């Protein structure tokens, strides 16, 4: 019952390519590099 | 002898431990199964935890050596020293008991 | 006086050898080696440079099989 | 079926067939086989898939039943 | 092969001293298949059935053996480990060949299990196909291609080519050794080749195989590795060449046509109850009763016919120091090539599986050392009385039979 | 080396060429554009401060000051620029001018030391090449194009003309220098061991050579005009001479300029005149000793796994031409897979020559693929099989000589010997069987010792 599963799986996997189009990977990075913490001891 | 316990003891290559034909290496004072060409220690015990040995008479055609040890955990060691076994076999098994 | 020109080739000791079995198997002159120094320079006849280039094809499939 | 790993291919040469020789051959061998169950002999079936048994009739179907 | 409940065959390829005959069992009980073990040999027989005791109670219940003279329950029971079909004389079987062909197609169809098809020709697998009605086959084979064949493919017959694991992580985990491939090129001894170029018959193939440069590197390579007491046996192909190599320097040796009950002995000192370290082995004793298993092989003759059966013996014999290798090398292999005897004709073909293995190729042609060491043939004058021996050696011998 | 180690470093190329020159086009040699490139082109702190130091000095100072100024623990230094002070020939060791050894430098090149770094005067800015006050207002790009035709054509005559029909005589002039080799069977010529290196780093030293190479005649050809002339380049781009040079020119100066036109450094417009503009390839020869450029991703990749070493493919219209000028390597039938049964066609190319250092710079260093990306060495263990292919060259020797045999006494062989390794005639002697070679050329010599003693 594992290539009922594995087939499947990488139809999926394969196209990779759908996931950049979206800013995912690139809002967060503008949005993490912003946090300046402040706490002068 | 000057009473220190010298002379290393005759060290054995390739030593089968259940389907594992690793190496036994016998230092001064403590035993070592080298797993092969290796640095660390795999089997770390020494001249001590040791309670007694089992070998093979002359009429089994294999040799085991048995070590027992004090919680129940015996572990055999077929050798297979294809150089000279006949006459290590009980090397081993001397030098472990003429020298403490 | 007395000289002897010929072509000097330097070769390996074990390879000098190869060259003397061609000497008694070729019929085209008289002989091939006209002279030995020692086992890693043989001599030649500077006429026969032309001929030995067709020894090639023969010489050089064994020579890549080492 | 071949013609689901043909796309597959096309995508990967970005903006690009391949050629076009071995596409007209993906047709050649399918899936099937036979399966023994209650029977007690064979069973005919195969897989999910549909182009697997649309080239069959035409050879044992239509000599015997 | 089965992940599916589906068939799929085709030929897997599993590393040769891990296991081969493990995985066959392991895979029939998923299976839920009454198989049926078609062995290659008379070594096949013990193994197989190994894996039936401490694994599951087929061996002392639906166990059955047709080879090795055995014939335990011929009706009652499916599972049985033969030999392909090697048990059907002419005449001189009769009645026993048919009662093994006929009481097989009634009670017995499931997997045709196959080892080692690599070399068997495509006559003996008409004859499997024919006495068995088996709907299912299976391969278990490491290597690629069969009898190194590019044009012709005559695996369709008892299933293709399905899929190949990664060596680099076989080998980088504790299934295989570290085998440390190098080529030793020594050069041709002069006094021999001068009779090779000279004759037209089969009497020259002994000539660059006794080469006196090789033999002083072959002792140089035991004693290379006699310091280091590892498990060393030097193959070669020829019958009567490897004898000569182990009386000049006083080590047992074994061959073909010597004695079973000699043998018996002689296989358990090695491995059961040794006592001997240097002994010669060819292609007989390694698959008919106890695989050998050693560490370093020296291979002399590289030309012979069987050009494909030291593919797999390479995995058999070099087995790791442990069992369970963790990121280091240790197993060395050279191999012992002649120059200028057109022998790099199979010497190239071998780059090609090497580099499929994950194995560490190199060439090195001078030893840098062989002649500051104690060696034989030293002089030119004991050269010269080897080409007396040689050349009076009869090729009739060979076993005695008419 | 057979032929490169000067132009790799370029204060020692000009130090050696310079000490074969003539009296009369040395002295016009030190000028003030000269300066600048005497001092620069050098790399060791030692050797460039001296040249201050006889700028304010007016009298000539002896070897006491020299062997003071190293104060105690600098004197191993001073061994490594004595033998520099000669290359360049412009100092002079008087016999003692106000001490012992006074050691002073040529007045007439410290007039003009002075004129490019102090003072000044009018005849610097009114001749041209050296200045030519003039702006750049044409199209760049559109004239980098033709820098790399110039030298497309050259590799033309490399491999024997494939589709180049010019009349440049770039064949003959690349053959001194040990880099083309003239065919014997045919006409066209090939390249020698030297030249698979060259087309490897792709650097613009070796175009300084070429410029240089007409003046070794010593014929009718100066020095002076050469080095001010060589200058207009060297200063990258936006420096012109509009029509300045056409006022100024003689039938000299027109020889060198067509010649430089088509190495490679310099751009001229139609009709060989007008407005010249220099190309940009000669911005990195006053850069450094070397350089790289010409792509931006690299899609080349070799492979380190077996050993018939696969080489890149698919780049541009220059490794097409160049890997089968190396040693003709194959194709098969997708977009040029070069390099994949390779095993008979490298010994085609080594039978020629011991080309083996050039193979192994091309396989490690071709657009710089491995050593970015993976991190082991990049060849795996071929190393020692090409040392294996170019001993197969040294199994047999095609050369003449003459053989004395027959002698008398062991003392006489050897005094003998003695006589052709003085000349120069000798190759091998065995003085356990009393046997010489002795070269033909050489042969009418070696009789008449033998006939005296």
């Amino acid at each position: 019952r594992w290539e009922g599963g594995y087939e499947r799986t990488w139809e999926i996997l394969k196209e990779d390519e759908s996931g950049s189009l979206k800013a995912t990977i690139e809002d967060i990075l503008f949005k993490a590099k912003r946090k300046r913490v402040f706490e002068h001891h | 002898m000057a009473t220190s316990s010298e002379e290393v003891l005759l060290i054995v290559k390739k030593v089968r431990q259940k389907k594992q034909d690793g190496a036994l290496y016998l230092m001064a004072e403590r035993i070592a199964w080298a797993p092969e060409g290796k640095d660390r220690f795999t089997i770390s015990h020494m001249y001590a935890d040791i309670k007694c040995q089992k070998i093979s008479p002359e009429g089994k055609a294999k040799i085991q050596l048995q070590l027992v040890l004090h919680a129940g955990d015996t572990t055999n060691f077929h050798f297979s020293n294809e150089s000279t076994a006949v006459k290590e076999r009980d090397a081993v098994k001397d030098l472990l008991q003429q020298l403490l | 006086v007395n000289v002897l020109k010929g072509v000097l080739i330097e070769c390996d000791p074990a390879m000098k050898q190869f060259l003397l079995y061609l000497d008694e198997s070729n019929a085209l002159g008289k002989k091939f080696i006209i002279q030995d120094i020692d086992d890693t320079h043989v001599f030649v006849i500077a006429e026969l440079v032309n001929v030995l280039q067709e020894r090639v094809g023969e010489l050089m499939d064994q020579n890549a099989f080492s | 079926q071949t013609s689901d790993i043909t796309e597959y291919l096309r995508k990967l040469s970005k903006t690009g067939v391949p050629d076009g020789i071995m596409q007209f051959i993906k047709l050649c061998t399918v899936s099937y086989g036979k399966v023994k169950l209650v029977l007690k002999h064979n069973r005919y079936f195969v897989e999910s898939c549909h182009p697997d048994v649309i080239q069959h009739l035409l050879q044992d179907p239509v000599i015997r039943e | 092969m089965f992940g599916n409940g589906r068939a799929r065959s085709g030929v897997i390829v599993l590393p040769c001293g891990a296991g081969k005959s493990l995985v066959g069992v392991t895979a029939a009980c998923t299976v839920r298949k009454r198989c049926l073990v078609l062995g290659n040999s008379a070594v096949s027989v013990e193994q197989w059935k190994a894996q039936f005791k401490m694994w599951s109670t087929i061996d002392d219940s639906q166990i059955c053996r047709f080879t090795s003279d055995a014939k335990d329950k011929p009706i009652g029971c499916s599972v049985a480990i033969s030999t392909y079909s090697m048990l059907g004389h002419t005449t001189k079987r009769s009645w026993e060949a048919e009662r093994v062909m006929e009481w097989l197609k009634t009670q017995e169809w499931g997997l045709m299990i196959l080892d080692e098809v690599h070399t068997i020709p495509a006559k003996m697998f008409r004859r499997v196909l024919t006495i068995v009605q088996a709907h299912c086959k299976l391969g278990l084979t490491a290597t690629l291609v069969r009898e190194d064949d590019k044009i012709v493919d005559l695996n369709f017959l008892i299933g293709p080519k399905l899929y190949e694991a990664n060596w680099m992580e076989l080998q980088n985990n504790g299934y295989i050794a570290k085998v440390q491939c190098a080529e030793v090129w020594c050069p041709m001894s002069p006094e021999f080749y001068r009779e090779y170029v000279a004759i037209k018959t089969k009497k020259r193939i002994l000539l660059y195989t006794m080469n006196p440069n090789k033999f002083r590197a072959c002792q140089f390579l035991i004693k290379f590795h006699e310091r280091r007491n590892d498990k060393i046996i030097v193959f070669a192909d020829n019958v009567f060449a490897l004898k000569e190599y182990a009386i000049r320097l006083n080590k047992p040796y074994i061959y073909g046509p010597t004695s079973q009950g000699e043998r018996m002995q002689i296989l358990q000192n090695f491995k059961h109850n040794p006592k001997i370290n240097t002994i010669f082995i060819s292609k007989v004793g390694d698959t008919s009763f106890d695989l050998p298993e050693a560490n370093v092989l020296i291979q002399i003759s590289s030309h012979g016919g069987s050009r494909r059966q030291e593919a797999q013996r390479l995995g058999r014999v070099l087995r790791a120091k442990k069992g369970m290798v963790a990121e280091e090398y240790n197993a060395f292999f050279y191999s012992l090539v002649s120059q200028d005897t057109q022998e790099m004709a199979y010497s190239t073909k071998r780059q090609r599986f090497l580099v499929d293995q994950g194995y560490s190729f190199k060439v090195i042609t001078k030893l840098a050392g062989m002649e500051e060491e104690d060696l034989a043939f030293s002089t030119k004058e004991e050269q010269q009385q080897l080409l007396q021996k040689v050349l009076a050696a009869t090729d009739l011998d060979a076993e005695e039979e008419v | 080396s057979r032929g490169l180690n000067r132009v790799h470093l370029q204060c020692r190329n000009l130090q050696e060429f310079l000490g074969g020159l003539s009296p009369g086009v040395l002295d016009r040699l030190y000028g003030h554009p000269a300066t600048c490139l005497a001092v620069f082109r050098e790399l060791p702190s030692l050797a460039k401060n001296w040249v201050m130091r006889m700028l304010f000095l007016e009298q000539p100072l002896p070897q006491a000051a020299v062997a003071l100024w190293v104060k105690k623990e600098f004197s191993k230094a001073q061994e490594e620029s004595t033998g520099l002070l000669s290359g360049l020939r412009i100092w002079h060791t008087q016999l003692l001018p106000g001490g012992l050894q006074g050691l002073i430098l040529n007045p007439i090149f410290r007039q003009n030391l002075r004129i490019a770094l102090l003072g000044g005067g009018k005849a610097w800015s009114d001749d041209t090449s050296q200045l030519g006050p003039d702006k750049h207002a044409r199209d760049v790009p559109s004239l980098d194009k033709y820098a790399e035709e110039r030298w497309e054509v050259v590799l033309h005559f490399m491999v024997g003309s494939p589709s180049a029909a010019v009349s440049q005589d770039l064949a003959q002039l690349l053959s001194q220098a040990g880099l083309m080799k003239s065919t014997e069977p045919g006409e066209p010529p090939c390249i020698t061991s030297a030249g698979f290196q060259f087309l490897l780093l792709d650097t613009p030293a070796q175009l300084w050579y070429f410029m240089l190479q007409y003046l070794q005649t010593a014929q009718s050809r100066g020095m002076d005009l050469v080095e001010i002339l060589s200058f207009l380049f060297q200063l990258s781009f936006s420096t012109l001479g509009k029509d300045y040079s056409v006022e100024g020119m003689s039938d000299s100066l027109l020889n060198f300029l067509q010649h430089l036109r088509e190495f490679g450094l310099v751009f001229q417009r139609k009709r060989k005149s007008r407005r010249y503009y220099p190309t940009r390839l000669a911005i990195n020869l006053s850069s450094g000793v070397s350089g790289a450029g010409g792509t931006v991703h690299q899609p080349g990749f070799i492979v380190v796994e077996t050993n018939y070493r696969l080489y890149a493919y698919t780049e541009s219209e220059l490794q097409i031409a160049l890997i089968a000028l190396f040693s003709e390597m194959l194709y098969r039938f997708p977009n040029m897979v070069v390099a994949q049964v390779t095993r008979e066609s490298v010994q085609q190319a080594i039978a020629s020559g011991i080309t083996a250092q050039q193979i192994i710079h091309f396989l490690r260093t071709r657009a710089h693929p491995v050593m970015l990306k993976q991190t082991p060495v990049l060849p795996p263990t071929i190393t020692d099989q090409i040392r294996l292919w170019e001993l197969e060259r040294d199994r047999l020797r095609f050369t003449e000589g003459v053989l004395y045999n027959q002698f008398l006494s062991q003392v006489d062989f050897e005094l003998l010997l003695a006589h052709a390794r003085e000349l120069g005639v000798l190759v091998f002697e065995n003085s356990a069987k009393r046997l010489m070679v002795v070269t033909p050329a050489g042969h009418s010599d070696v009789k008449r010792f033998w006939k005296r003693q």
